[PDB]
Formats: structure tokens, C-alpha cells, sequence
């Protein structure tokens, strides 16, 4: 089957700027490469087909070219609706096959996370479980590491980390980290800490609670 | 005015069969090639099957990847495309899209639906538990307070969380769901002014259509 | 008029 290698996987840019994506096929596809845009809430949009032909409804600031194995998409003078996921697809032969995608995200200034920690709720403790939650909110860029400690010992098992897609309004990311314990384990320990390390500082942002306080 | 609407997705166990539909409108159905393409949670798009137009006798093509297990067909009078899925397995879990060509390049996808979610799993339809996340123990400072709800142990996807509030503009983050111990958990946060809280009510309203559950959880201080 | 696979 034709394998297509799409690169880069991630791009950051601002409105009015230009980006380029490459797609390389494992064997010749003649000129027959198409490009699509995917956005949550919308249906996928065909941008270009046959390497360089604009699909109706695609603005002239989209340019594609190539033949054989190596193709390129360039989007110039970017507009807000262009910040989205892009895929290429060969349409020379069956099976029809896709690149793995490029996420074009909106550039903004770096921002440290706002970190909040929450003990297990009385409600959850009553039901017999215990989860400790840390929100790392409104930061940029996306990469961040969270470390949990219980009574000063790092804990890795039982941790669920979930990132939002880039915020529609302020262009940040947020991540929720949930440490799921058991009721008995929670009751055996007093100190719970979550530590966020982000490029905005060499020092982690630390939030903690101690059951001996409240 | 082209529209494609998939239906028929839902929860199935491994081993059985499911059939999806795609209702097409806004164009001459019989003139176009129709396809199914899927996309698992974390993965690539994967073309599955194509059926040609009347001019080509409605012949088909399939991806060998699914080992013949799916059959594409079209009901031309009703403008409905079908995908019959046999011998289901967990790896078939994905959003399933129908698509129509651009009228020239017959193997491109000019129009897509929003998709239908297919879940193949041993886990059973289960409503969420919703737990409030509010300050009370240790520090309490700042001009803004962050609140949340932990939505744990539901199946299948999806849930929607709606916060009220009202007038105050707040700021909400909805965190995507993850599996743990065979069930989904997700969470949601909101930030309100310290000047509003806790005297004004804040509620997270959690809807899980699969189990017909809605939980309105009031956030109270600890 | 050759637009690829058909």
C-alpha cells in the first residue's frame, strides 16, 4: 500500500503568516495528492486535489505542488479559521491512504499554569473511593510535566493526565491530573502535593494540602 | 446544501455485527461515489470502502485491512449509504464517517458527515458518578476561585458538562475523557470571582445520554 | 480528465 509520511506533525503560527507542510509517498502517486482541514464541530473540508488544484470554496492563499513522491502544501496569509488539523491523502490507487496529520496551532506568549489542588470530596469518600485532583490551567506552550508526591514520595501509578485542545478564546492549554487511590490508602497518608514544571520557570509550581490542617 | 448524516453507532460487544447508515441530501445521489472512512480516538484516518456511481455500475473497493468484514451498499431510491460490520472487535472502535467525491477526482472526499461513534467493548452502559471540587481546606486567597467537577466511571462516551452561573462570564475547561479500570473519567473546571463565591450558586450539570442520566451538582465550600 | 483513481 502507499505509505505517506506527513511532516511536521506540529506547527505554531499567527494570523497573516505562512506555513508549509510536506507529504512524501513511499512510491509514485503521479500528481494525485489531496489535502483536508479538520476542526472540532465542523465537517472535514477538501482544500486541494490532484496536487495543485483548488477545490471550490478554497481561497487562493492555499498553494499545493508536487509529483511522484514529494508534495507540499503552503497556506499563506493565515486567517483564524485556518488554525486546525491538516491531512494529506493519495488518490492514485487503492487502498486510499492518509498522512498522519499536522496540528497548526495559534501562537501566543508563554504563560505559566494556574495550579489548584483538591482533596477527595466527602461525597467520594462516602461512596468508597478517593481521587486527588490537580488542575494546571491556562498555560502555554502545551508541554508540561506534573509530579505527585504522597508524604514526600513520588507516586506514578494511578495517574490520569488529560489536556484540553487549545482554548478558543485565549489560546492556552489546560491539563487535569487525577491521582486515583483507594479510601484506605488515602486515609493512611497526610501530605499530598502536585508539582508542575513548565518552560516558563526552572522552579516547579507546588500546591499541597495536609489532612492534619483540614 | 449537501448534507451527510451518519447514524447507527453505539456500544456493541466483540463478536457480533452492526450496520451504519448515512442519509445523503442536497445532491443527485446516484451521480456520486460514496465512501466510509474511520478515525479512532488517538489515530490516523483510515479509508474503509467505496461504492461507485450509476455510470460505473455501483461497483465497490475495500481496504484489505479489515479482512473483508465490512460491506458497503447503497439504497438509491432513499439516498442512503450503508456499512454492514461483521465480526466486530475492540480495534473497530472509532468515529465512522461517510463521504462523497468532488465530481472530478472520484477518489477524493469533498463532503463528509459529522460521524457516528462505534464502541466495541466488554464494558456495560453505566451512568457517571459526579464529585464536586471546591476549595475549603488549607489556603483560600486570590480574586478568582477555581471550581470543578470530577465525572468518573461512566460508559460509553460521551458526556456533556454545562455550568451555571449565567450573567458572570466565568471561564470553563472541559478535559477529554480517559479510560481507567474499564470505564471513562473526565473532568471540568470553571473560574469565578471571589466576590461572587460562595454566596452565588454554581452548579455543574452533567448529561450522559447513553444511560439517560443528568446530574446537577451544586458546588459548596469544604 | 485523468483525475486519479476512479
Amino acid at each position: 500500500d502507499v505509505q505517506i509520511t506527513q511532516s511536521p506533525s506540529y506547527l505554531a503560527a499567527s494570523p497573516g503568516e505562512t506555513i508549509t507542510i510536506n507529504c512524501r509517498a513511499s512510491k509514485s502517486i503521479r500528481k494525485f495528492l489531496a489535502w483536508y482541514r479538520e476542526k472540532p464541530g465542523k465537517t472535514n473540508k477538501l482544500l486541494i486535489y490532484s496536487g495543485s488544484t483548488l477545490q471550490s470554496g478554497t481561497p487562493s492563499r492555499f498553494s499545493g505542488s508536487g509529483s511522484g513522491t514529494d508534495f507540499t502544501l503552503t497556506i499563506s496569509r493565515l486567517e483564524p479559521e485556518d488554525f486546525a488539523m491538516y491531512y494529506c491523502q493519495q488518490h492514485n490507487d487503492y487502498p486510499l491512504t492518509f498522512g498522519a496529520g499536522t496540528k497548526l496551532e495559534l501562537k501566543r506568549a508563554d504563560a505559566a499554569p494556574t495550579v489548584s489542588i483538591f482533596p477527595p470530596s466527602s461525597e467520594q469518600l462516602t461512596s468508597g473511593g478517593a481521587s486527588v485532583v490537580c488542575f494546571l490551567n491556562n498555560f502555554y506552550p502545551k508541554d508540561i510535566n506534573v509530579k505527585w508526591k504522597i508524604d514526600g514520595s513520588e507516586r506514578q501509578n494511578g495517574v490520569l493526565n488529560s489536556w484540553t485542545d487549545q482554548d478558543s478564546k485565549d489560546s492556552t492549554y489546560s491539563m487535569s491530573s487525577t491521582l486515583t487511590l483507594t479510601k484506605d490508602e488515602y486515609e493512611r497518608h497526610n501530605s499530598y502535593t502536585c508539582e508542575a514544571t513548565h518552560k516558563t520557570s526552572t522552579s516547579p509550581i507546588v500546591k499541597s494540602f495536609n489532612r492534619n490542617e483540614c | 446544501e449537501v448534507n451527510l448524516v451518519e447514524s447507527g453507532g453505539g456500544l456493541e460487544q466483540s463478536g457480533g455485527s452492526l450496520s451504519l447508515s448515512c442519509a445523503a441530501s442536497g445532491f443527485t445521489f446516484t451521480d456520486y461515489y460514496m465512501s466510509w472512512v474511520r478515525q479512532p480516538p488517538g489515530k490516523a484516518l483510515e479509508w474503509l470502502a467505496l461504492i461507485r456511481n450509476k455510470a460505473k455500475g455501483y461497483t465497490t473497493e475495500y481496504s484489505a485491512s479489515v479482512k473483508g468484514r465490512f460491506t458497503i451498499s447503497r439504497d438509491n431510491s432513499q439516498s442512503i449509504l450503508y456499512l454492514q460490520m461483521n465480526a466486530l472487535r475492540a480495534e473497530d472502535s472509532a468515529i465512522y464517517y461517510c463521504a462523497r467525491d468532488n465530481g472530478a477526482a472520484r477518489a477524493t472526499f469533498a463532503y463528509w458527515g459529522q460521524g457516528t461513534l462505534v464502541t466495541v467493548s466488554a464494558a456495560k452502559t453505566t451512568p457517571p458518578s459526579v464529585y464536586p471540587l471546591a476549595p475549603g481546606c488549607g489556603d483560600t486567597t486570590g480574586s478568582s476561585v477555581t471550581l470543578g467537577c470530577l465525572v468518573k466511571g461512566y460508559f460509553p462516551e460521551s458526556v456533556t458538562v454545562t455550568w451555571n452561573s449565567g450573567s458572570l462570564s466565568s471561564s470553563v475547561h472541559t478535559f477529554p475523557a480517559l479510560l481507567q479500570s474499564g470505564l471513562y473519567t473526565m473532568s471540568s473546571s470553571v473560574t469565578v470571582p471571589s466576590s461572587t463565591w460562595p454566596s452565588q450558586t454554581v452548579t455543574c450539570s452533567v448529561a450522559h445520554p447513553a444511560s439517560s442520566t443528568t446530574v446537577d451538582k451544586k458546588l459548596e465550600p469544604s | 480528465t485523468d483525475h486519479g483513481a476512479e
